[PDB]
């Protein structure tokens, strides 16, 4: 549900 | 600078982004957009040394898809700069970076079609048909369809495959609740609605069909392109921060006509 900003 | 004391140290530098939104809607029965807004807020979680330059891009088109921004507010550590450059030095923990309404361009997730087919005037036939508009790769959690129904209902028989479905006599309403559900997916119900007689003179005023849901994505388009940190003092790179974002858009109001 958070993901890694890329 | 009375919003960040100045001690701060983590080994583990490390921030959340969280973009919430609230999207509005008003459909008419032959499908037209009456109304539509998107309300949201950034807030932001930081751990992070010392006292750091902060600088939030998004896909703000005045700057792919690239988004229109009606207004917005922001927390007072924000540098108010018209090159539309979000700086700051954040708050440490949680905070609300900024507010933001937005009315174009909306990505509504729900696309909902009512059918209603009148028996003599001893029942209801209502067909409903919701159709999820995004990736498939993403579910909607949380998904409520409320069907309202006549004051002189006796009784109600509904039908569907996918969730489970109650009437509720007190609500006035038929109740349909569906955990999870995908992009480009369509589900319907079926309800049969067993009317007592009643003033034949005096119509029933059809309210609208409304929805609940929750989707991992922001419906104004919104993505968030980078968070940029620079602390001069301190020996930590910006690519030394781990970082994180999710979205978190719900229904606010969300109704379509029949």
């Amino acid at each position: 549900q958070y993901k890694s900003i890329l | 600078i009375g919003w960040r004391r100045e001690g701060i140290k983590y080994r583990r530098n490390e921030l959340f982004l969280d973009v919430l939104e609230s999207v509005n809607l008003l459909m008419s029965p032959q499908g037209q957009v009456l109304s539509a807004h998107v309300s949201g807020r950034v807030v932001m979680k930081s751990y992070l040394s010392g006292m750091p330059e902060c600088k939030f891009g998004m896909n703000d088109k005045i700057v792919k898809q690239s988004i229109a921004i009606d207004d917005c507010t922001f927390h007072q550590c924000v540098r108010l700069s018209k090159e539309r450059s979000i700086s700051f030095i954040p708050p440490d923990g949680e905070f609300e970076l900024m507010r933001y309404r937005t009315t174009k361009d909306i990505i509504l997730p729900f696309r909902v079609i009512p059918l209603v087919r009148e028996v003599g005037r001893t029942k209801l036939e209502v067909k409903v048909v919701i159709k999820s508009n995004f990736k498939p790769s993403l579910l909607a959690q949380k998904i409520e369809v409320r069907i309202p129904t006549p004051l002189n209902t006796s009784g109600v028989q509904v039908i569907c495959m996918k969730g489970k479905a109650k009437y509720k006599a007190s609500e006035n309403a038929i109740v349909w609740k569906i955990k999870r559900m995908a992009g480009m997916k369509e589900s319907q119900i079926s309800a049969e609605i067993e009317l007592l007689p009643t003033n034949d003179k005096k119509k029933w005023a059809r309210p609208p069909i409304s929805m609940n849901f929750e989707v991992p994505f922001a419906p104004s388009g919104l993505k968030v392109r980078y968070l940029k940190v620079f602390e001069p003092k301190l020996n930590y790179s910006d690519h030394d921060v781990i970082k994180w974002v999710r979205y978190i858009g719900r229904s606010g109001i969300y109704e379509t006509r029949c």
